[PDB]
């Protein structure tokens, strides 16, 4: 966890943890909260907060489909996760801008 | 408009005359070809089988002869 | 993925419902998956009436009556008498 | 004819008095001990008692001369003979019965690997997978041939034949719903025949089946894996293949089964598809 | 000018018919070698095996006289 | 009928295409067998050549 | 798998054998001198070790064999044999190791040309060569292997190779070396193919190529140059690539870099690029000031 270990992706299992923008993690695996760097490759690091989910097999961590189309993951494909930590005095979020659309057409 | 009309329609004609026999003459020189190396490939055919036999009998004949001799 | 605007007919539905769920144990508001015509379709028991006093848990049996009332701003087309329409104008 | 089968008869004769040959093998080479080339000639009248029945359109016999002859003239010496006796064997056995063509094939191939002539023992590798295919329904055991004769072929740097084997291989592993090794043996074939100017025109059509194999399995991914194929290749875009899968992709996002059935039909209205490519796409649009 | 296009366009037919016909002739001719070379090679490889062994077995044979 | 006649050409244009792909491949594989085939009868000539010469030098 | 294991285990059992074998040998020749059949049945073993070795799928060791079978029987006076061998042992390292199957094939390369067949020497060299610049970064050993390819092509008049041999040559060279050279063989070659029988309407291309590469050392030279080819080949007049390079020619004269960027841009909207042109066109670009 701490120096990162390797997983298999998986689907989200419900909408709410779709909804939910978090990693959906085994609790054997990790805990829900946990804010974990996803690793594709040397160049490609994603950071992602944990969600534990029962469904979820031990050794995968599932994401939705906007997450998948994010990070350019597939389902089944290996990744590395280590856990993360925040330096909460300078990583609080004061101000963000988020430009929103309707989802469907 | 019909001024680049019959300008394509020139070229048009003239490209594909054109290209049309370069596939032509290319096609009937190379069919030409084959049957050339045809015949000679029959002829070695032929050539090599003889070989084979008669080296087979020489060897298998003279085999014999030295068993003949010991 | 399935969805078409071709029309069903309620009273089939209605028979084919008696037919699948007679004698079986029924609740308001509960869901489940229905094949008809071999097409699946998601129901939700909304109301229920005993054999006209009201009852909350109810058992289907071959005479019992069903009516049909689609969901709201639903695109399902109902026919038959089995039945009981949005305002056109703007509510 | 009629009179070839009553050859046939005093060939049976021939094989009779080769039985009389095994019966000095029984009592009289004891005086005859240095008959060995009268064991060959033994064989000899085998053999071309075997050829008169082959002439004669008795399958079986001729088969079973063969065998025969083949097991008499395998005495620890002249090993090529008889490997050539078995395979004169297996293919008299093609036709009619060709079940015990596989086990003498089987013997050839291990004679050779002794030897160590892979070609020829790959390419009648080839012949019993072919059979498989044609006569019996295992595939299987064809897989294993086509894998075997193609690492052969490649061991001596004969690529072109172990890339069209592999090709086979893929295809049928892709009848059989196995899309990872499919979609790594057309990659790989694809990326080499690119690679020299003889064959680059070929790749376009390697990559569009991979590309359909990979998109069988992940909707989502096989928008990356097109991509990635496009800027590899920059000439792929251009073919009407990468345009097709990019309509039937972006089709499959609104559920309309009329855009992708009209994309088909017309793609067909310029040519005639075949068996496999209609039978993938029927089974994966259904969902 | 139209009627100098309806003759290439007959010209152009005709061309790409017999340019059909030519194609597949090569192909039957070009598939009938491939077979013919393939059965050469089998005889030209046996004929390899067999007379190395030939002189192999000669010059022991020598050897042992 | 001009529309109909350059359908068929272009049908026909394809279709010789796709085929003569092949015939190259076919070419090829068959250019690529003849070295071989050379390189066997070489080594043939060479050690016949050797052999048969160095027996009847034995023979004297 | 169990083939692998056993072949591997039987493969140093055999080792061992011919080891001893060789030693017995050495001790037989002056304790009984039975002439020369133990070496040879020695060397027997070896290869029979060496060829189911590589059969196991293992290569450096097999290759090893190989060169130290071919190495004893070059001992007694044989030699084809030894460089049939010797081949066979640097086909086997080509995938273990460049070095030692440059090495045995250089050594089968003049032992062939000592015994008197070209043919088999310049194929060695056009192998060496390519092994050479395929895996390992370097041209100029490449291009002296080429030309000597060429050159002993040309010794017995295989114009077909020789013609492709330097053709490779002079694009390397071009690409790299100097133009001259390029120029010339370019030129040559073209200019040899005026009466092909199947190849009448090809050096048009290697022309084109040609006044590229002149156009690529001055202007002057590059019309110079044009207006003899036209001369001299006249269907060159009326070749699409006369008009193209025309076109570069006076829209490089008034230095308008827009009108030589839309030349090219429609060109290569007609017709694909090369990989090759593209490079020389962008060096001709940066150079328009």
């Amino acid at each position: 966890n701490m120096a990162g270990r390797s997983m298999q992706a998986a689907r989200c299992p419900t909408d709410e943890l779709s909804l939910s923008n978090c990693a959906v993690v085994s609790e054997k695996d990790y805990q829900s909260g946990q804010h974990v760097i996803v690793r594709t490759s040397p160049n490609h690091k994603y950071i992602f907060t944990l969600r534990t989910h029962p469904s979820v097999v031990p050794g995968s961590v599932a994401f939705s489909l906007p997450q998948r189309k994010w990070a350019g993951l597939s389902i089944g494909q290996e990744i590395e996760v280590a856990l993360y930590s925040f330096d909460k005095a300078k990583q609080c979020i004061g101000t963000m801008t988020i430009e929103i659309d309707f989802l469907q057409k | 408009r019909a001024d680049q009309l019959a300008d394509e329609s020139l070229e048009s004609t003239r490209r594909m005359l054109q290209l049309v026999e370069e596939s032509k003459d290319a096609g009937i020189r190379t069919l030409v070809m084959l049957d050339e190396q045809g015949e000679q490939l029959e002829r070695i055919e032929e050539g090599m089988d003889q070989i084979n036999k008669d080296m087979k009998e020489a060897e298998k004949n003279l085999t014999d002869l030295g068993k003949f001799a010991g | 993925k399935n969805i078409d605007s071709n029309p069903y007919d309620t009273d089939k539905m209605a028979a084919e419902f008696i037919q699948q769920f007679n004698n079986q144990a029924f609740s308001v508001g509960q869901q489940l998956v229905f094949s008809f015509n071999d097409k699946l379709f998601g129901l939700l028991v909304k109301d229920i009436e005993a054999m006209r006093q009201k009852i909350e848990v109810g058992l289907v049996v071959g005479n019992s009556q069903v009516a049909f009332e689609k969901a709201e701003n639903s695109s399902l087309n109902l026919i038959g008498k089995a039945k009981t329409r949005q305002s056109i104008i703007n509510p | 004819g009629m009179d070839t089968s009553g050859k046939q008869a005093e060939a049976m004769a021939l094989l009779a008095e080769a039985e009389r040959k095994v019966k000095n093998s029984q009592s009289f080479f004891s005086g005859l001990f240095g008959g060995s080339s009268k064991i060959e000639e033994a064989c000899e009248i085998y053999a071309r008692a075997a050829n008169m029945f082959k002439m004669a359109k008795n399958w079986s016999a001729a088969g079973n001369a063969f065998c025969q002859a083949a097991q008499l003239h395998l005495q620890l010496q002249s090993k090529h003979d008889a490997a050539t006796c078995f395979v004169d064997a297996g293919n008299a056995f093609k036709k009619a019965d060709p079940q015990e063509a596989i086990n003498c094939l089987m013997r050839a191939i291990e004679i050779y690997t002794d030897m160590g002539r892979f070609t020829i023992a790959a390419k009648h590798h080839i012949s019993i997978a072919e059979i498989y295919e044609t006569e019996l329904v295992d595939v299987e055991k064809a897989i294993a041939h086509y894998e075997q004769s193609a690492d052969y072929y490649k061991g001596e740097e004969s690529n072109s034949s172990a890339n069209k084997c592999l090709l086979k291989v893929a295809g049928y592993a892709a009848q059989l719903e196995q899309y990872q090794k499919a979609i790594d043996i057309y990659e790989q074939v694809g990326t080499s025949a690119m690679d020299s100017p003889l064959l680059k025109y070929s790749a376009k059509d390697y990559f569009f089946k991979a590309a359909l194999c990979h998109f069988c399995i992940d909707m989502l991914n096989a928008k990356l894996a097109v991509q990635k194929y496009e800027e590899l290749f920059p000439a792929f875009s251009d073919s009407r293949e990468c345009k097709l899968m990019k309509k039937l992709l972006e089709a499959h996002e609104e559920q309309n089964v009329d855009s992708y059935t009209e994309s088909v039909k017309e793609y067909d209205s310029i040519s005639r598809l075949d068996q496999w490519l209609t039978t993938m796409l029927l089974r994966i649009k259904k969902t | 000018e139209i009627e100098t296009r309806h003759s290439e366009i007959i010209k152009l037919e005709n061309s790409i018919r017999e340019l059909h016909d030519m194609f597949m002739d090569m192909a039957m001719l070009v598939e009938s070698q491939g077979e013919m070379i393939d059965r050469i090679e089998y005889n030209v490889e046996h004929a390899v095996d067999y007379v190395e062994r030939a002189v192999s077995d000669t010059k022991k044979a020598v050897k042992y006289q």
